[PDB]
């Protein structure tokens, strides 16, 4: 699917990321990959 | 199987109900 | 005859006002959005104890400034952190006359909206829907506006005096007799700013020992003039007769707070066609209820003086009531007449008191000649030739625009016949995005939020006009449908399929 | 406030603070229930009892900047519909951190202390002292 | 408990009327009707007369240059705006006048309001909040008193024109400051003062009030609605009069209605403080903007003041001789300095009351209309007032008079002052 350009646009709107500066909008984006990274870490035990 | 707080843990249920009706 | 209530108020035509409820999925994602902005607000404000990251921005003199911080550090956490990110959507300059198509100056910032530069190009054609231009009296070459330049020669551009002392021209009496025959009252009085008809004549009327029965969401000037008067204010819920009648027979049995004595007098401040939620007041139910409890009514028709009714005179003519039943009437000449200033209206035993004790008649200068000679020749045009034709046009542009935009699937507040149409944008990022996408699509709209409305209720307003034609509207409805799918703004359970 | 919508976001905030603070296999222990109690009681005390003032500008001209968030909300009315909800839900989190704790008096001394620093400032007696 | 038969019985309650019956005797009740434009030779009630009570100190009202530049902007903009300036209400004549006023006053920025009474009623309460303290002149105009009342705070009035009393009152705040050092760090102090008062008619001492601000850490709001375009070599306010830097006076706010002969008011200052009224200025955003034919008449009047900076010397000489030519009349005295334009004539040895005292001055005014001379008396609201001035006559001098018409003014008023008093 090439239409993935549109689904990323909605991620900027419903998380208020759209109006944030593009030098400090990765600080949010690099954090959430590690939160999910520490949640796929989380997944195995218990 | 309590240890020693089961009285105060009982009164917290009581304090919810005394807080609720107002 | 059509519908009577328990408040005694009877309606001659049906009253169909609907207010949709938030979907509750969107309502969650508005708090996720607002918190992120706040979280980063601290981060951007974190670099303030190190003036190197950001410079050349408004700060204290620092040559002799060791005083108390003029703006609280926690304070103004909204102007410089949330407003400033999407700030290029409001203060847009104009190069031409504001009727239908209008020129816009193009500008551009490099600092992510901290300073601007004006490139030079001007968008030549731009359908505008953000100007109170009802009946479209805003033109540069018109018969009604041709008689305002004749009096601009000999008369001047502004009386350098006050109404009480040498600032009372003969133009000002021939206006105040014409308004009183327009409305249907006995006397009238004109001021010069419509903001200061309210913040200067409410405190001359009520005083200390009286109660003011305000409405939940009134204009900021009715709020101001009730704060300067010293009267006690109580706020009844928006257009709720049950909440008024409770709050009004609870105030008669009891009295003034600590001393429990009776009040001196009670007045009720309402409006007609509120700008934010565009909705007509339930006016047979207030008048049938103030006769029961012997209160007074401060009606305030600013967005419906030429914009609603069978002939456009008032929200009073719309319901079919006699104007000699409301104690005071307010109005501005900025919306339907395209001129500055405002009147007030009532009996002769009240206007004789306001020519004498009002703050504007003794300290403030009066209306300027040229703008007073534009309201006179435009008010005469409504009584006739072609004055009852442009009123019928604005009544059928409202109905057509409103049902064709509700059948799409948007959430629209308001009454069926109210020419301000708020579209709902329940997200803080779509405020800065719905405004910027419509300029690509060659249309200018108005988008508001916390400064004017409730923080969680962001919307977009679509002030209609009679200079709009069917082909202009269908061009604009073609592009709202496209932006309505691009940002996903169609969210309402019901869908009025034709 | 939207009483369904503001509570639903607040409950999902606890569920999101729980699922991220879960099993984390360097610390593979069910004391992450206790940590869900530890972070949230300290979180509320900052945003409802420490931060004083309002985030706007000239609300009603001069308005009470010397009053906390708990005592400026709801125009200062005692037990309306939400003041109960904010003082009934953190005490229910005490019950869930004792069914998955199975009391052992070492994390207990961190759960009752973190509960009293939330429950005592919500009492309608002390109103403005700090 | 007040049962339902009691709560209906208590409905016999009847209120006061909305408005008390104004008496016929009431002075304000009758308004003068002016036919034609209120120029130099005006027509009041069908009497050709030379007025001394309109404020166009520089004429600029019947000026062919001004009325030509304002006609050329009705022919491309219409008359009215439509929106409230945050919503398509800035016509770019507005950008060109806020840019052009800041360069005249040599400051960094200016804002423009659309009404002269709300430029300072809405600029005081944007900065002053509930936990403050404001020190006022006590001879201030009504527009300041309405701005101080909206900015809920602590208002302390010092006596007229004296630094001694102003100082005395600041030293007590440093006493209450060190008795609660913790809460003395969060409250700001303001000093609100005017230049050339419209009541007393004198100038404030500004060079010794500015070296008094650097000691006690206050902030100055000057409000020069009369001395803008009157005082100074370049007409530049009161700071050119004394020779004081403008970077020491904080906010400054005039109105465009006396020396500019237009409608509306401005407020100029630094961009750190003037950039906070766009959103919190109560009268700025929640109100429609200024008609672009009034903003084109104010650019052109502001061009005329920069072509000849020698019109300010013929206003200082003009007002200097009529203040000398009114010193020896018997019954009523002159209040104000020689360099001030208004100089109202107060009444010496008051009869006894006010309603009687106003009645004496009503006959002096009404008798002079029959000669050739139009003048008025100062109007007030006696009940809503913090300090009520005595009754007086206002004598406003302009540039388009003459030595011969100025002397005829002083000799006529002396001839009827002793024939009534
Ligand atoms: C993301 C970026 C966003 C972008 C947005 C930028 C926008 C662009 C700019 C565009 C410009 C738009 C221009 C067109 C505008 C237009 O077309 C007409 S839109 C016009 C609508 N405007 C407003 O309504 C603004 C003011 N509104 C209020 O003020 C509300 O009422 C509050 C709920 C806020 C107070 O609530 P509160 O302040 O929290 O409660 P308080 O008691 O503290 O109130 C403080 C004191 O006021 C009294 N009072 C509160 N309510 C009152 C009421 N109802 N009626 C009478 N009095 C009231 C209280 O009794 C207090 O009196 P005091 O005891 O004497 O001090
Ligand atoms: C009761 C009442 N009084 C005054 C005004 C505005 O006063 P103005 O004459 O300065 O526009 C409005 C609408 N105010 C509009 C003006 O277009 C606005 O956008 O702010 C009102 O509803």
């Amino acid at each position: 699917w090439k239409q993935m350009s549109w689904f990323y646009y909605q991620y900027l709107l419903v998380t208020a990321l759209y109006m944030l500066e593009p030098w400090e909008r990765t600080v949010f984006n690099s954090m959430l990959v590690s939160i999910v990274g520490m949640a796929l870490y989380t997944g195995y035990v218990f | 199987a309590p240890a020693y707080h089961l009285i105060l843990e009982g009164i917290l249920i009581l304090w919810i109900i005394r807080l609720l009706f107002s | 005859i059509h519908h009577v209530t328990q408040n005694g108020g009877l309606y001659k035509r049906p009253f169909n006002e609907a207010f949709e409820e938030t979907p509750m999925l969107v309502a969650v994602l508005t708090y996720v959005g607002y918190g992120v902005l706040t979280l980063f607000g601290y981060l951007r404000d974190f670099l303030r104890y190190w003036r190197i990251e950001k410079c050349h921005h408004a700060t204290e003199r620092e040559e002799q400034k060791d005083f108390v911080s003029l703006y609280q550090d926690f304070e103004n956490f909204y102007t410089r952190n949330l407003y400033m990110r999407i700030r290029d959507n409001w203060n847009r300059p104009i190069c031409s006359v504001p009727g239908a198509r209008v020129d816009i100056m193009e500008r551009q910032s490099h600092d992510y909206n901290w300073s601007f530069k004006y490139t030079g190009n001007i968008i030549k054609g731009v359908i505008n829907m953000g100007s109170y231009n009802y009946l479209g009296f805003a033109r540069n070459t018109g018969s009604c506006q041709e008689a305002a330049a004749k009096v601009l020669e000999e008369y001047g551009a502004g009386v350098c005096s006050t109404r009480q002392e040498i600032g009372n021209l003969d133009k000002h009496e021939e206006l105040e007799e014409l308004v009183a025959r327009f409305l249907g009252v006995e006397a009238a009085m004109a001021y010069g700013m419509g903001f200061a008809t309210n913040s200067m004549n409410i405190p001359a009327l009520v005083g200390k020992g009286c109660l003011i029965l305000s409405d939940e969401l009134n204009h900021a000037s009715l709020v101001l003039g009730a704060r300067l008067s010293g009267a006690t204010i109580r706020i009844f819920k928006h257009n709720n007769m049950q909440s008024l009648e409770k709050l009004l027979k609870d105030a008669i049995v009891y009295g003034q707070p600590r001393t429990r004595r009776p009040w001196k007098k009670i007045l009720i401040l309402v409006e007609g066609i509120y700008s934010m939620e565009g909705s007509i007041v339930r006016l047979p139910e207030v008048i049938a209820l103030k006769k029961k409890y012997k209160a007074y009514l401060y009606l305030d028709e600013a967005h419906s003086i030429g914009a609603l009714g069978p002939t456009g005179r008032g929200v009073v003519e719309y319901f079919g009531l006699d104007p000699e039943d409301v104690d005071v009437m307010m109005g501005t000449f900025t919306k339907s007449f395209g001129a500055s200033g405002g009147y007030i209206g009532g009996k002769k035993e009240l206007i004789d008191y306001l020519r004498t004790h009002s703050h504007s008649a003794v300290y403030a200068t009066s209306l300027s000649p040229p703008v007073v000679e534009q309201i006179i020749t435009s008010m005469k045009c409504i009584m006739g030739s072609l004055g009852k034709e442009c009123v019928q046009q604005l009544a059928e542009n409202t109905r057509y625009f409103r049902r064709r935009l509700k059948e799409m699937g948007f959430i629209i507040y308001g009454n069926e016949d109210s020419p301000v149409v708020p579209l709902m944008l329940y997200m803080p990022a779509k405020i800065g995005a719905f405004g910027r996408e419509m300029l690509k699509r060659n249309i200018g709209v108005v988008v508001v939020g916390f400064p004017a409305t409730p923080i969680i209720e962001s919307r977009a307003r679509f002030c209609l006009s009679a200079a709009h034609t069917k082909e202009i509207l269908d061009t604009a409805l073609k592009e709202i449908d496209e932006v309505g799918d691009l940002l996903q703004l169609k969210y309402s359970r019901h869908r009025l399929v034709p | 406030m939207n009483s369904r919508g503001i509570w639903l976001s607040y409950v999902l905030a606890i569920g999101l603070l729980h699922i991220v603070l879960l099993s984390i296999p360097f610390v593979s222990v069910p004391v992450v229930w206790t940590l869900t109690n530890l972070i949230h009681n300290m979180g509320m005390y900052i945003f409802l009892h420490t931060v004083k003032g309002t985030p706007f500008e000239t609300p009603d001209q001069g308005k009470a900047r010397l009053l906390t968030h708990w005592e400026q909300m709801d125009y200062g009315v005692q037990f309306t519909a939400s003041r109960k909800f904010l003082t009934i839900t953190p005490i229910v989190l005490y019950f869930l951190t004792s069914f998955y704790t199975k009391y052992d008096q070492i994390h207990f001394v961190l759960n009752t202390v973190s509960l009293m620093s939330v429950l005592i400032p919500k009492l309608p007696q002390l109103h403005g002292v700090r």
